[PDB]
Parts: structure tokens; sequence; C-alpha cells
């Protein structure tokens, strides 16, 4: 029914397609879905754009109208050379009636914009191909058409509106250099005439639907007309103050004026300067005598809503920041411009109290060029003190919650710990407490009395709520360094005090878990103070281990992080004996660790062991270290001492769930040990190797077995998995261990060996769904650290894993996504660090490589496809490297003309987009190896017959010029990546002026 | 029942169909499969202002499945431009985006996603996403796959044409369910042998 | 002087409360879908003492399951899991029309859903009465 429309051997009826497309937009269910495909093959046929002409002079349909000048806007883009012209004139001047006929139907020119505006763009796109060289009169006569009629005049400012930003805003990426630079040039020719135009309807312009229009057009050309244009005018003035005055243009010129702001003038010139200051003080006040005066309650505004008061709020927050940030030093010195440069100041402040956290960072933003140029500037932190002190009052009232607190109030209120990590507030607060530090820094009493103040009105309950104390407590340890050490000791102090009768005062387990939170943070962050009296550290720590029994699973957890926060920082007065102590406290810590671990989770005891780490590893002595190390790993090694006389004896035991998660935590646990510790680690680890190898092997025996007995899917069953996770922590262990290693040689001479034996074979002969990518990733951090002392064992890495890798990955690019990332990172690395692996490759292997790191070219995947070119690129050096032997010569005459074609289908393709640069990098490096040795000739033959096969559309002309241009920049990059995009537009279009790659030349 | 067309675009593979299915039946396509053309859903939220229905018209984002491309957004009252956090050039075509969006739709309220917060190694740094100031777009960092955010672009929308800054979204009522053996032994067999997913996952 | 001044769960009691995510099997693509994620209730109607399974989606609030925890329903585990529970259900009302679901619910730990099980039971003995 509805494809009648699709058959062009019959006539179009016009009349059926407003239907199809009155169904489209109208209507609903199957037939919108029907009527989509519908619209969507009319559209895609090559001889559609023939029938445009009729549906726009016979159509009711404004959107069968629009869909036609869609379907025109394809030809015009990609087709418009092969034209005969007689076709191109006479769309030319259809589209041209069509847009007259528009503005003078003042119904049509009012209810239709959106096919005005489409049609406007249509005839930019002709524009864009026959304009100035094939019509020089265009903007002479849309000049003089702008007086015949007031929507004439409106149209034609937005037919410039859309010109200026095809050409100046978004033909980058759309055109090759030459064009562009063309089309630039031509407009720049003629602005004066547009600009006089632009400025004569805005100075004796009553309708605003046209001033409008004008103002739009004219944001445009700021992005870069002279600035003489600005400055030399009177437009300044105009903007400044009358379009201030009437909302339905204050809008546009703001905008307007904040890219006038954002212009980096000329400092020599005074007048630009004494204009510069003008327009501001002119929109400041057209702003307090307009719209509101700087007292006004813009917090209250904006959550109001009404009419456009959020977006102006925005748009006048972006002008004030913008304008400040660039030009403020012209009103400090003048005493008489002091009112206006702090009453522009306290309007953003009024802007800073809004709920709205993008707002926010805008302001936030503004606030840190400020308090930092202050901070650096001699002799101007004087002038904004006032300012300061509120925006310490807004800071501290606004504090987001940092990452350490981990409690939170959902909507029972109640306090619960935090499902997921808030990770949008993190960078938030990071810029909050970078502000605040730095106004802290500006006046430091200023800033203790504000939060001393504050402190006091929530002990007498006058001012006491959960968010209240937060943002205070959240403050307070965000300043943390910018005061003296005794001043921080006295306010500390205070601070505990009164946190303390908060958390005696207030019952609830809500309230208590509030105020442990608070108490919990200010500690963690003033670390100075605790190492400074002995005796507060303690109470702390002891005070956090009492914490790690609370039934409250937030200030449990919390707890943990506060400890290692503090060990990280204080870990020398863990080691040392302090006086009135018997031992050092890390001994104490060890001692009772069973204790203060019972009730904690796994996760949070194995956090609890890396801390003792931390402070094990400050004893230098290596005696005293490796007998505190054998000391924390008491338990572990007791349970693992037990379970491997089991494994020994019926490794049935293993199938029990309860065994299988304790081997876990024990492994668990040396991990958090290793990675605090580092090389100091290896004892422990020579205490476990040969046995944890060896439960490795019989681990594996059950997952194969199991599978055997019950399909692929034991993988995913909770025992099965349970196994793998003891083989994944293993090869973590050992990835550990060996990334931090300084004796390099015992790695080799010890670990390696019983490593790879119990780890690759084990790899090579289970079933893919069976394979761990960690063995990857382990196998990678070996070559990294020790790669280039076992070359042997490099190469039985590679015999293991390679194929049968491969294999899992080259079938798409979408299964064992693991695997498929680490496998080329182990080749990434192994191409670097022991190259001599690949040599011995048997020519076959070899050729696998060679497919496998194109295979990578094509992934989207951004973390494989960036180590497939690197390994290209590495590769060809490594190459290049060996010097004129016979590997070399079979390699160029075997793989060279590969990497060429292959690296060309992928920055052709439009589908890899994201690696452009890395791809050209490449391209270019195997083109100057022919350029340096003819083997020139060939190259350009065989480049020229593979572009002409793969884009038959293009000319021999095109595809010369190309390749002439492209080997004679092969050593400029940044010029070589600019023919490339050329390239690129034109295989887009056909007839692309080949001339083009001469940009360069 | 008040009706308004949603347009939702963005360049390809940022996450807009499975941004779509989870509002529409909370499941998590975990396959990429181009969408072509455009994908009509209508959605329906409750808020104490009534419900409130859209009609997201999920665009596709790859250049060769366009379709009418800015034919889609005639008409529409509203939009969600996406990105992926993890794709620089995702980030770098919302202007693209925007551009053709704006030039059929004028005055409409805008938000900008975000998506992929979930993911370990982001790309687009928060302090780099600022398109939206001059644009007086909505920003949100959002997740499909671990819903961060995911009800926010939906909640500012409705405040925007509702024009109630207060309104809120509230629970739909629960009426009475009702009261009441061949192959469903046999269904229930095939579900129990396939494992759910993403297992290593608190819930 | 007298100055003048200026959901339908409320009939029911909530016998058990839990976070969990449904999944419901797509048979013919044959594979889980997720349904929802947020606190699964058992509320027993004080009229008809009747108990139910209600589930809402956080933030949406969207009700993702609305039935009765039938007597005849049997809970089985999955394959690979051993903190959920799966069983058909032939009458759910979360998206209007009474269909019929084999549903698959899990939990935080293997705690609540072996409690879960247990308060399920109790359950279907209520509404056996
Ligand atoms: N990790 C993660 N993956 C996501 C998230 N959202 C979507 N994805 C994944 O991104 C891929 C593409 O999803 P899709 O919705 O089809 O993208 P699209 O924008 O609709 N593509 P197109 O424009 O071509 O139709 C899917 O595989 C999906 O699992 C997310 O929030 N986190
Ligand atoms: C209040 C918090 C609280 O007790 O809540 C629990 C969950 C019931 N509160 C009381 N005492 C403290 C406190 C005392 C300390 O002694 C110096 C040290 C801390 C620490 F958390 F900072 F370590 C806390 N908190
Ligand atoms: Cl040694
Ligand atoms: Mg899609």
């Amino acid at each position: 029914s509805m494809e009648g429309i699709l058959d062009f051997s019959n006539d179009l009826d016009i009349a059926l397609l407003d239907q199809v497309v009155s169904t489209f937009y109208q209507g609903s269910g199957v037939q919108q879905k029907q009527a989509q495909e519908i619209l969507t093959k009319f559209q895609d046929n090559p001889d559609a754009w023939q029938k445009a002409d009729q549906i726009l002079q016979f159509s009711t349909n404004p959107q069968s109208k629009f869909i036609a000048l869609s379907i025109l806007d394809k030809l015009i883009t990609r087709k418009w050379k092969l034209l005969p012209n007689d076709h191109r004139i006479g769309i030319r001047n259809f589209v041209v009636g069509m847009i007259i006929s528009m503005c003078q139907d003042d119904e049509v020119f009012k209810t239709q914009k959106n096919l005005i505006n489409k049609s406007d763009l249509t005839l930019v796109q002709i524009l864009k191909q026959e304009w100035p060289q094939n019509w020089p009169e265009f903007i002479p006569e849309l000049i003089g058409s702008s007086s015949s009629s007031v929507n004439v005049c409106e149209n034609n400012m937005i037919v410039l509106k859309l010109l200026s930003e095809e050409v100046f805003d978004f033909s980058a990426e759309q055109m090759t250099q030459a064009k562009a630079l063309h089309l630039k040039n031509s407009m720049s020719k003629e602005f004066e005439q547009i600009f006089k135009l632009c400025f004569q309807v805005l100075e004796q312009g009553s309708s605003s639907s046209l001033i409008v229009a004008t103002l739009e057009s004219l944001l445009r050309y700021l992005h870069w007309i002279p600035y003489r244009y600005i400055y030399e005018t009177n437009i300044l003035e105009l903007l400044s103050t009358k379009f201030m005055t009437s909302p339905d243009t204050r809008a546009i010129t703001l905008k307007c004026l904040t890219e006038v702001s954002n212009l980096k003038i000329p400092q020599d010139n005074d007048l630009i300067k004494r204009q510069t200051v003008l327009f501001f003080q002119n929109t400041l006040q057209q702003i307090a005598t307009s719209v509101m005066p700087v007292t006004a309650d813009l917090k209250a505004t904006y959550a109001n809503a009404n009419g456009n008061d959020q977006s102006f709020l925005q748009d006048l927050a972006m002008f004030l920041t913008t304008y400040l940030a660039r030009n403020r030093a012209l009103l400090e010195s003048d005493e008489s411009l002091r009112e206006l440069l702090l009453n522009a100041h306290q309007y953003l402040i009024q802007l800073s109290k809004i709920e709205e956290r993008e707002l926010f960072k805008t302001t936030l933003d503004y606030w840190h060029n400020l308090v930092a140029d202050l901070f650096y500037e001699p002799l101007k932190k004087h002038i904004y003190e006032e300012i300061c002190s509120q925006l310490r009052l807004v800071i501290i009232e606004n504090m987001v919650r940092p990452e350490e607190v981990l409690v939170v109030e959902n909507d029972e209120g109640e306090i619960v710990r935090e499902f997921v990590k808030e990770s949008d507030t993190i960078q938030l607060y990071k810029s909050e407490r970078e502000v605040l530090v730095y106004l802290t820094h500006l006046n430091v009493i200023d800033t203790e009395e504000i939060m001393i103040s504050k402190l006091a009105r929530q002990i007498d309950g006058s001012e006491w709520s959960w968010h209240n104390i937060n943002t205070l407590s959240w403050a307070i340890g965000s300043i943390s360094g910018t005061m003296s050490e005794d001043t921080e000791k006295r306010f500390v102090e205070t601070v505990i005090k009164d946190l303390l009768d908060l958390c005696v005062k207030k019952r609830g387990k809500d309230n208590k878990a509030v105020v442990a939170s608070d108490i919990m943070y200010v500690v963690g962050q003033y670390p100075r103070f605790l190492k400074a009296h002995w005796n507060h550290l303690r109470t702390v720590i002891l005070k956090l281990f009492e914490f790690m029994h609370e039934t409250h699973e937030g200030v449990q957890d919390m707890a943990c992080d506060t400890f290692i926060k503090i060990v990280q920082k204080c870990k020398y007065h863990f080691v040392i004996q302090q006086p009135r102590e018997s031992e050092p406290f890390i001994q104490t810590i060890i001692r009772d660790i069973q204790k203060t671990t019972a009730d904690l989770q796994p996760q949070q005891v194995h956090t609890f062991y890396k801390a003792c780490g931390i402070i094990i590893s400050e004893e230098r002595s290596v005696a005293e270290r490796n007998r505190l190390l054998s000391d924390l790993m008491q338990l572990p090694n007791m349970a693992w001492d037990t379970i491997v006389e089991q494994s020994t004896a019926n490794p049935t035991l293993l199938l029990d769930s309860e065994t299988v998660k304790i081997i876990a935590n024990i492994i668990k646990t040396n991990v958090a040990v290793c990675t605090s510790m580092g090389a100091d680690f290896y004892p422990q680890l020579g205490h476990i190797y040969y046995n944890m190898l060896q439960l490795y092997r019989a681990v594996s025996s059950m997952i194969s077995a199991q599978v055997a007995a019950e399909g692929l899917i034991a993988t995913k069953t909770p025992k099965v998995r349970g196994l793998r996770t003891i083989k994944k922590e293993i090869l973590k262990l050992v990835e550990t261990y060996i990334s931090k290693a300084r004796n390099l040689d015992d790695v080799v001479k010890v670990l390696v060996e019983p490593l790879l034996n119990a780890v690759l074979e084990d790899y090579m002969n289970n079933v893919p769904d069976a394979r761990d990518a960690e063995v990857l990733n382990c196998m990678t951090t070996v070559v990294e650290k020790v790669g280039h002392m076992i070359p042997q064992g490099v190469i039985l890495i590679l015999q293991s894993v390679f194929e049968c890798t491969l294999d899992m990955i080259n079938k798409d690019f979408t299964e064992y996504p693991e695997h498929r990332v680490e496998f080329y990172k182990l080749l990434k690395v192994i191409n670097e660090k022991s190259f001599a692996a690949f040599l011995e490759l048997p020519p076959a292997a070899f050729k696998l490589f060679v497919d496998a790191i194109c295979w990578a070219f094509k992934h989207n995947n951004r973390d494989v496809e960036v180590n497939g070119l690197q390994i290209a690129l590495d590769l060809v050096k490594n190459i290049e490297r060996m010097g004129n032997v016979p590997f070399a010569n079979e390699f160029h005459k075997n793989y060279f003309f590969i990497f060429v074609s292959e690296t060309f289908f992928v920055l052709t393709d439009s589908d890899h987009k994201s690696g452009f640069s890395k791809q050209a990098l490449l391209l270019m490096k195997l083109i100057s190896l022919v350029y340096d040795n003819s083997n020139q000739v060939y190259l350009s033959q065989y480049l020229a017959n593979m572009l002409s096969n793969a884009f038959p559309h293009l000319t021999s002309e095109q595809i010369a010029s190309f390749l002439s241009a492209l080997t004679k920049q092969c050593k400029d990059l940044v010029v070589f990546k600019g023919t490339l995009r050329d390239f690129l537009v034109q295989i887009k279009e056909v007839g692309g002026d080949p001339t083009d790659y001469l940009f360069a030349e | 029942q008040v009706q308004f067309k949603l347009v939702l675009v963005g360049d390809g593979g940022t996450g807009k169909t499975t941004f779509v299915k989870r509002h529409l039946t909370g499941e998590f396509e975990k396959k990429y499969v181009a969408t072509l053309g455009v994908e009509v859903h209508p959605l329906v939220f409750h808020t104490n202002r009534g419900p409130i229905k859209f009609n997201v018209w999920d665009t596709a984002g790859q250049e060769k499945f366009g379709g009418l491309r800015d034919g889609y957004y005639i008409q529409a009252q509203c939009a969600i431009i996406m990105f992926d956090v993890t794709s620089r050039v995702t980030y770098k075509n919302v202007p693209n985006w925007h551009r053709d969006l704006v030039r059929v739709c004028e005055n409409i309220p805008i938000v900008l996603c975000g998506n992929k917060v979930d993911i370990k190694d982001r790309k687009v740094k928060a302090k780099s996403i600022v398109f939206h100031r001059k644009k007086n777009l909505q920003y949100y960092d959002i997740s499909a796959k671990s819903n961060y955010n995911f009800e926010k672009p939906f909640l500012w929308l409705a405040r925007k044409l509702i024009g109630d800054p207060n309104l809120e979204f509230v629970a739909m009522p629960a009426l009475a369910p009702p009261e009441v053996a061949a192959q469903y032994e046999h269904d229930l067999e095939v579900a129990q042998t396939t494992a759910l997913p993403d297992e290593d996952d608190d819930l | 002087i007298h100055f003048e001044p200026v959901t339908m769960e409320e009939d029911e009691e909530v016998l058990y409360k839990v976070r969990a995510k449904l999944f419901r099997f797509d048979a013919d693509a044959k594979e889980w879908k997720e349904r929802g994620t947020g606190d699964c209730k058992f509320l027993k109607n004080k009229k008809t003492n009747k108990v139910r399974i209600l589930m809402r989606r956080d933030k949406t609030l969207k009700i993702c399951a609305n039935h009765i925890i039938a007597p005849e329903y049997t809970l089985k585990p999955n394959v690979g899991s051993d903190r959920s529970w799966v069983y058909a259900c032939t009458a759910d009302i979360a998206e209007g029309e009474a269909e019929a679901f084999t549903f698959a619910i899990r939990f935080g730990s293997k705690e609540n859903a072996d409690k879960f099980k247990e308060e399920f039971e109790k359950a279907q003995e209520i509404n056996k009465k």
C-alpha cells in the first residue's frame, strides 16, 4: 500500500507520499514502523533527488518537503560535481524561489520555520559548491534584497549564520584544507558589506524577530572576524545597553558579549582597554536595573524555574567568569572601577549559592582561577577580602561527601553504608578542597573563626543536623596542612573534644554512625597532629580497633580504611619503641590480630594485614623485619601448613567448599601483604612457593576433571569458580612480587623456572573456556621485568600461549574479551624486550604473528587497537635494526605490502577513526622506509593500483596527486596527516579537485 | 496522560539502546546490535503530578545506518545526547550531534549524558566535560550497567516539560495479585541449567 | 483574638524485606534477563491474610514483581550460584496482564538466600490456611 512510492517506474504519487510521511511522524506502532523503513528506502534511492522538484511545489506536508531537501542535501554533498550544469542551475533556482516564496507568505514564514531553516541550509550546501567562483553576486544580491522585505532580511541573517558555521565552525573535518581556505578567504573578502548590513538593522530595527536573527549571525561572526569590527564601531555600546533591556534579545546579546569577553586584547592599546571596561560597566548596569539587584536571592530564583531564569543565570555566570578571568586586572587599579569589580563578584557569590551541580562547577572553576592568582600576585588579595570571606562560607556550607566517608542517608531517614561509589562527586570535592585551601592560606584566622563558630552552633543545638555537621567536618578535614603546627594542634584538639561531646549527647545508632564517620575522616586527615602526640595516635588506633567490632557495617568498613590511611602517614611511629611503652606498637597489633579482626569480612581482614605490611617495611634491619613478617603471617601460615598436609593426603578435600574458601583467603592475605611490602616479601614467598605451585597443579586437575564430568557449564558452578579463584590469586601473588622485586637474579634463578612448568602446559592443554587470562597477564609481567634475562623462557611462553590463544580470538571481535586484551599486551612486551623470540618462530608461525597484528588493527576496542598499532610500529623498527640481512629482506618481500594495505584499510573504512593518529604514524613509517632504500617506483605503482580498485570512483589524477603529496610529506607528520584527511574527504564524494593535495606545497 | 517526543542521539556504541531497554524492561543487553534508522519506544513514569509518557526516538549513531538522520528530530520536545566516557572520540562528536539537533529544535530541553562511568579506565575526565555550559544543556554521569544516575535524565526532562521543579517519581500503585503443569517442569529444567549472568556482582 | 492560620500497600503488613536482583528467563532467546533490583517485600493482606511478593526498582520505584506466594511454588537452585533461587510463577501482574514467568532471584549472600527460602515457605503455609 504505502510502497507504491518506492516503485519509480510509475510516477510519484505525492498525495501518497504526504500520507506515508504523516503516518511515520503522527502515527504509532507497526504503521509508524513500516512507514519508517519505506521512507528510508525512498531516501536511499539514487534517483530520489529527481522527485525533489515536484514535492516542493505540489506537497502539502512540510515534513515531506523537509525529507526532499534532505535528499537534495545528500546529492549536493556527494555527487554535485558529476551533475550536468543543466540540473545544477535548476536546483539552485527552485531552492532560491522556494525561499522567496515562503518569505512572502507571512503565514508560512511564521508557521514553517523548520522547512525554511532546512531550505536555507540546503542553499548553504550549494554555496559551498558554487560560491563565489560560480556566483560572485550572491552577497551583493542578498544585501539588496534585504531592504525589500523584513522577512527577507531576517531570513538572510539565518543564511549568513549557517554559512559562517559551515565555513569557520564545522569545516575542519568536512572539507579539504584547500576548499576550507577558499571559502574562508571568500567570506573574509566580502564581510565588510555583511557587517554594514548587520550593523544598520541593529541600529534601526524594531522587529525583534529580525533583531534576534541578526544577533544570532553576529555570534558566529565573532568567532573569526577582525577585532576592528568589534571595537572600532559602536556595536559594543548597542549590545551592552540597548539589547540587554529587552528579554527576547538578552540571551543572545549576553552570549555575544561572552565571546568578546574571551578575546585576548592587545595590552598596549588604551582605547580597547577603556572599551573593554565600558561594555562590562553597561552590562552590569542593565542587569541591576532591568533584571535583579546584586542582593537578589538567585538561589531561590533558579529553584522556582520560571520562564528562562535558569538559562539566563547560567549565561550570566558564563559571562561574568569569562570576562573576569580575562580582564579583571582592568578593574583592580582604578578606584572608580572598584565598585564595579566587587559588584560583579558579588553576583558570582549569589550565583554560587544555587543548587545546581554543573553551575556550581562553573563558578567554582572561576573561584579557583581567582584565589590562585591572589595566592601568587602581590597586592591583590586585600581587594577581595570581603568576597573571599563570603566564599569561605559558601564552600564550607556546600562541601560534598569525600570518598573516604562511606555512610549515607536513605529515603527512610536511616544511616546506611553506600551501595555504589559516587564517582561523579570525587572530582567536585577535590576542586572544593583546592579552593578552600587557597582561601585558608589567604586568611587562616577568618577560616578558623568560621569553623569554630559553626562548631559551637552544633553543640548548643541551635543548628544541629546531619547535613550541617557533615559539611563542617568535611571542610575541617579538607584544609589540613594550611595552619601552623601549633594553631593546628589547638584547632584539632577543639574539634575532637566537640565531636566527642556530640557522640555522647546524640543517641541512636543513626546519630552514632554520622559522628563516627565525621571523626574518623577528620582524624585521618591530620596525621601531623597524631605524630606529634603518641598518646593521641595510640588512642585513635585502639578506638578504630573497637569500631572493627561494631555491627554497623558502615562504621566497620571505614574504621579499616582509616586505619590503613593513618598507617600510610604515621608508619614510622609504629616500628620505634615509644617512651612509656615496652615494645613497638606493631608488636601489640600483630599479637592481638586474631581478636581485633574477628568480626571483619575477608576483604577487610586483608586490608588489615596490608596495613601491617606497610609498617613492617619501615624496619630496615633485615632480621627484625623478617621476624615481624613471620609473626604477622603466623595465622595464615598455620592454616597453610595444615592444608598442605591434607591436599597431599586426599585431594578429595579440595572438593570441600570451605577448604577452597580458606585456601583463597590465605593466598589473598599473602597478596595483600606482598602488595605493601614488595621486595621485602621474598622470605614469606619462599615459605610457600613450591607447595603453592603444587597446589596450583592439583587445583588444575580438579577443574579439568570437573569440566569433562559435567561439561563447560562446570566453569559457572560455585565449586569450579572457587577453584579457579585459587589459581588466579596465586598468579596475582607471583605477579605482584615480581613487579616489585629488587633482586632480579633470584627471580630468574628460583621463581621463573617452576612457575613456567606449572602454568604454561596447563594453560595450553585446557579447553578455551577453562584457560585463565591471568596467565597471560602474569607472563607479561615476567617478560617486562626479567624478559631480557630468559631468552629461552620467552620462547617457551610463546609456544604455549600464542597459537592456542590466537585461535580463541580470531573468529570475531567479541568472545574472550580478557584474553584478547592480555594477549596483545604480552606480544607487545615480547616484541620490545625479546624480539629474538619471534625470529625463532617457523615461517608459518611468524605469518600468524603478522596476521595477528593486523587483526588487532580492525578492533574497535581501544585496549586492543592501540597495542596492535604499537606492535606494528615497533616490529618495523625491530626489522630496520637488523640491517640488510636475509630475514629483513624476506620480511619486506612477504609482509611489508601487507602492513601498507592493511593500514590503509583501517584509515579509510570510516570505522576505526579513533586510531587515526597512530595509523598515520605507522603508514608514514612504512612509506619512509622505501624513500631511504627503484624501490620507490614500485611502491607508487602498488599504491596506485591498490587505491584504484579500492576506490574506483576516484580519477587516476586524484590518486596520482594524492600519492605525489603523500610521498613528499613522509617526514612531516602534521602535513602528512592533513593530506590523509583531505583524502578521506574526497573519497566520500565524486570529482574532488586533485590540486587540493598541493595545499602544503 | 501527557505525551512528549524525546530524541536520543549519539555516536554508535555509546549505549543509547541499552539505556532505553534498561528503562523499558530492566534488562542489561550486553551485546551490541547496531540500531537501524530509529526505534520508537513508549516509556511511562509515575510522578506526583500524574503519569508522564515519553515517546523515545532511539536513533542510530553509525553513519551507514543514519536513515533519515535529522528528519527524526522534527517536532521533538526534548532530547538526550549520549557519549561514552571510555571513548574520547564520542565526546569530540557531541558538538556535531548538538548542531544538527538544535538546527531543527531551536528551544527544547536537552540532557548530555556521559555513559559507562562503571568502567575503571575512564578516558574523558570529569574536568574536560564542559560543552554543556555554553549550550544550556544538563549534564549527568550515568551508567546503564550499574544504573548510576540512570533516572536523572528523565526526571530533569519531566520537570522542565511539566514546568514543576518539585516534580518527583512516585511508587506506582500495586494492585492485588490473583490466586491460581506439563511444559513448565521442562522450562524450569532449562532455566535451572542456564547460569545467571554476572555472578561476581554484589547483586 | 482568633487569627486564622495560613501505593496500595497501606492495608498490608511487611513480613520480610531483603535486597535482591530479579531475573526472568527468556525461553526463546534462551538466557536470563534482569527485571529489576531493589527491596523484595513479603506483604500480608490484613483482610484476607494472603501473602504476596512485591518488589520495586530503586529510584524509579516501578514494580518488577507482584504475585501471590502460591503454596505449590517450589524454590530450586541455579547451577551457577549458591545465593539464588529459581521458580515458576503462573500469574504476575507487575507489567499488567497476569503473565506466567520463570523467575530467578539473587541476593547479597548465601545467608540472605537461605533466610529468603525460610520466609518464602512460612508464607506458603500462611497462604494455605
Ligand atoms: N560497561 C558498560 N557497557 C555499556 C554500558 N551501556 C552500554 N554498554 C554496552 O555498549 C554496547 C553498545 O550498546 P548500544 O546501546 O547498542 O549502543 P548504541 O548507541 O545503541 N549503538 P547504535 O547507535 O549503533 O545503535 C553494548 O554492548 C552495551 O553492553 C554501560 O553503562 N557500561
Ligand atoms: C562517636 C562515634 C561512635 O562512638 O559511634 C559508634 C558507632 C557507637 N565517638 C565516640 N568516641 C569516638 C572516638 C574517640 C576516639 O578517641 C580518641 C577516637 C575516635 C576515632 F574514630 F577517630 F579513632 C573516635 N567517636
Ligand atoms: Cl640472593
Ligand atoms: Mg542503538
